[PDB]
């Protein structure tokens, strides 16, 4: 087997994200570290040999310790595209096999660092069901699914306009009685917001 | 590269369901991975060259082939909703120590098709106080009432495809986090400067491809059939 | 060739085609350690104690056939098809221990120069086909042919005569060696 | 437990077409000499080998220059194939074949019988080969009419030596077969009456 912790990890932009392998057969020696993309197929990321400790590849970095049979992936500076799955492999290459065995792996992700919030609830029209959309909030925040049915809150989204600056998060909720004031009341929401 | 085939696909318990797989690599191992949740990538069949197959850890079910040194198919005889599931097609060279992964394809086996239903989709225009008071418009899509969860959302401004300012959540929501047949809806969201959206003559457009049935199967129902198809709404600008 | 205390020969392969037939094999000082069944996908150890005792993953073995079978197909090409001479074979009869009226016996025959390795050993007591049998794998020479042994588990009396039938195509006719 | 570990047969860029892989492990005073040859045979006709004593894949005939140069262009090849010395030949050594073909120890059997005249002093069921065996009659070593076999392998990991003394019974004498081998903490003496 290939363990791997935490199940999932969650790191602001610049910081450190240390993803954590373990193997059991000392057999092994090959020690592949496959990279996933939601709607992707998983590519190879960075992969190391028993014989050297440590794999440097610019931000990418594994540390291997053959004693305590442990690996610990380290990527620094993360930038918001790092947010993907890492899958932990190990083979023993004697054995000739072919097979890979991979660990369950981690998920990433990396939150993006805001220098400007100013986050605040709306409203909007249906054109042609009544929708609350809850932006501009920092990366801090968490947003949690509604307290009963009916109601239909979505996760955090990251929100890039090229031409200028601009990162933004976003939740949009909406039901079938419902408006927007309470709509994020089951989340814990900054206290200085915008209602109109 | 490494292209499988087809890479959407719904189909009822017990019937027979092909995954094609090409590989342009002139590699000769090949191998048919499974992913779902909690238990990573687990190999259900590989093959080290034609006429070979080998298997995996969970052959059960599945039975590969490999008729050609590009060619590795996998084969469910008799589907399972068990084996619904994200397969994925990889290829190495002998003793490699890269696997080359494929697209991906979503599986559904369903027990019954009467919940196959395509996404309605609905554009929510920007609240003026987001215009007054931050100077940008967000406009918001939701494709609601769907099974399964094979859509792919895109933004189309002025007929052109655009990606910055969009973000699409990650995966879809339960209508019903209760039932098993549960229908999804996913929402959208395209911010733009609040003169662009202002300017009338400026349209968007939400499309959401949906994957569902095929020309070759059956429909037994009142309504009309869930083939793969585009549902798109639109809005235009305002004052 | 080289002298030395100890000789593992690791990974003996041979593959032949048409007929899609291989063999992958480990020996250490002559003798056979164990093969790869490659329809079982399964290490048969020659000593069942040595296979309690180690172990071999045959897909090590599966996948070194491959290779060898792509080998094959490129220098099968590459020599404009300069197919394979084939070896007349010499078969030896002789008993495991010195003949003895009545004593449980192996009746040995063994069959060198062998190439391609293709060949069908057949025992003939009383003039009549026989068969507690068993043979062997291929064991490689230093020519690169192949020797081939099959015993023959019997209990000697003085009535029955004994020959070894060897069918192999380096032979217009079949080859029989009386004993 | 200890796991065999292959060479990687690396690969190339009515009739029949025979193609033979072999890694030849040579030790010498244990792993204090270890030597390491891979040799690809196309038709009894080795073409291409690597040779560790050379440390590079050298063509035999014509037909393995395509293919040594290439194995030696590429070095996850030639390196891996350099490496194959520790990760096959040392590896199996000190592992698998430590636990099992360098621990075997058969003592053998030795039987003294008469044919018709001849002694004849079979040592049979043993392991690993080397074995001295000495005829005495009366006590006194006899080289002299003395005609053993040759090793004889027998295909299940036992080897079997005959030796005959030519001889004329006495009444009263006493022959005997010594047999030493390292599978005996001390040597075998079967004696035979006349």
């Amino acid at each position: 087997q290939v363990r791997q912790s935490p199940q999932s990890l969650t790191v602001w932009e610049g910081e450190t994200a240390i993803l954590n392998c373990s193997y059991e057969n000392s057999a092994f020696d090959y020690f592949p570290w496959y990279q996933q993309f939601p709607g992707e197929g998983p590519a190879l990321l960075i992969a190391i040999r028993s014989v050297s400790d440590k794999k440097e590849d610019g931000r990418f970095t594994i540390f291997f310790n053959k004693r305590e049979k442990k690996l610990s992936l380290h990527i620094t500076d993360s930038q918001p595209g790092d947010s993907a799955t890492y899958f932990c492999a190990a083979s023993a290459t004697g054995a000739n096999t072919g097979k890979l065995t991979f660990g369950h792996g981690t998920i990433l992700r990396v939150h993006p660092n805001i220098q400007n919030p100013d986050p605040a609830v709306y409203q909007l029209r249906d054109s042609k069901k009544s929708v609350c959309l809850f932006t501009d909030f920092d990366s801090q925040t968490n947003v949690s699914q509604s307290k009963d049915s009916d109601v239909y809150i979505t996760d955090k989204c990251v929100l890039d306009m090229r031409s200028m600056d601009f990162k933004s998060n976003s939740a949009v909720a909406w039901s079938n009685d419902f408006a927007c004031a309470n709509a994020f009341n089951n989340s814990i929401i900054p206290e200085d917001t915008f209602f109109p | 590269a490494v292209t499988q085939s087809p890479r959407n696909k719904v189909a009822v318990t017990g019937g027979k369901v092909t995954l094609s797989c090409n590989q342009t690599n002139n590699h000769n191992n090949m191998y048919w991975y499974r992913q779902d949740t909690g238990h990573g990538l687990r190999l259900i069949h590989y093959s080290y060259g034609a006429g070979s197959t080998e298997k995996g850890d969970i052959p059960d079910g599945y039975k590969a082939s490999r008729p050609s040194q590009e060619n590795f198919s996998l084969i469910l005889e008799l589907a399972t909703p068990s084996q619904t599931s994200v397969y994925f097609c990889a290829s190495g060279d002998f003793w490699g120590d890269t696997l080359y992964f494929g697209a991906g394809t979503r599986l559904s086996v369903l027990e019954d098709l009467k919940n196959v239903f395509p996404p309605e989709v609905a554009v929510f225009e920007p609240s003026e106080a987001e215009i007054s008071h931050t100077q940008k418009a967000t406009l918001v899509c939701l494709a609601t009432g769907f099974y399964p969860d094979h859509v792919e959302l895109s933004w189309w401004v002025n007929g052109k495809e655009v990606h910055s300012g969009v973000c699409t959540d990650p995966q879809p929501l339960k209508e019903q986090p209760a039932l098993n047949d549960s229908r999804y809806a996913l929402s959208s969201r395209l911010r733009v400067s609040a003169t662009f959206w202002q300017n009338p003559r400026n349209h968007f457009r939400c499309q959401v491809q949906f994957y569902g049935l095929s020309e070759n199967d059956e429909w037994t129902q009142d309504r009309a059939k869930p083939v793969t198809q585009i549902v798109s709404a639109e809005a235009w600008g305002r004052a | 060739a080289i002298e030395a205390d100890h000789v593992g020969t690791y990974g003996i392969s041979v593959y032949q085609s048409p007929g899609d037939i291989g063999q992958y094999t480990f020996e250490f000082d002559g003798d056979e350690l164990f093969y790869v069944d490659l329809d079982k996908k399964e290490t048969v150890w020659m000593l069942p104690e040595f296979g309690q005792l180690a172990s071999f993953d045959p897909q090590g073995g599966l996948q070194n056939i491959a290779v060898v079978k792509h080998n094959l197909g490129v220098l099968t090409k590459r020599s404009n098809s300069t197919p394979a001479t084939n070896e007349a074979p010499q078969a030896t009869v002789f008993p495991k221990s010195p003949v003895l009226l009545g004593q449980p016996n192996t009746l040995i025959c063994f069959v060198d120069n062998i190439f391609p390795p293709v060949i069908n050993i057949t025992w003939l007591r009383n003039s009549k086909s026989v068969a507690g049998v068993y043979e062997t794998s291929f064991f490689v020479n230093r020519d690169y042919s192949f020797h081939k042994l099959s015993y023959l588990t019997f209990i000697p009396s003085d009535d029955d005569i004994y020959d070894c039938k060897v069918e192999h195509w380096g032979l217009e006719e079949p080859v029989l060696k009386h004993w | 437990r200890v796991s065999y570990y292959g060479p990687k047969t690396s690969p190339v860029q009515e009739r029949h077409f025979v193609y033979q892989f072999m890694g030849e492990c040579y030790f010498t005073n244990g792993t204090q000499r270890i030597r390491y040859v891979t040799r690809y045979i196309y038709n009894r006709e080795e073409y291409v080998r690597y040779d560790s004593d050379v440390g590079e894949h050298r063509a035999v005939t014509e037909l393995g220059r395509p293919d040594a140069e290439y194995w030696n262009s590429q070095p996850e090849i030639l390196e891996r194939t350099r490496a194959e010395l520790d990760t096959v030949c040392r590896h199996n050594y000190e592992g698998p074949e430590t636990h099992t073909s360098l621990r075997r120890l058969e003592q053998p059997n030795v039987v003294i019988s008469l044919s018709r005249n001849t002694l004849v002093c079979s040592v049979t069921d043993f392991y690993p080969a080397k074995i001295k065996v000495r005829w005495f009659r009366n006590g006194q070593e006899e080289t002299v009419g003395v005609s053993s076999t040759q090793l004889i392998r027998n295909g299940d990991w036992t080897f079997q030596v005959l030796v005959m003394l030519e001889m004329t019974p006495r009444r009263g004498e006493v022959y005997t077969c010594h047999v030493e081998h390292p599978s005996l903490k001390s040597p075998i003496t079967v004696e035979w009456r006349a």
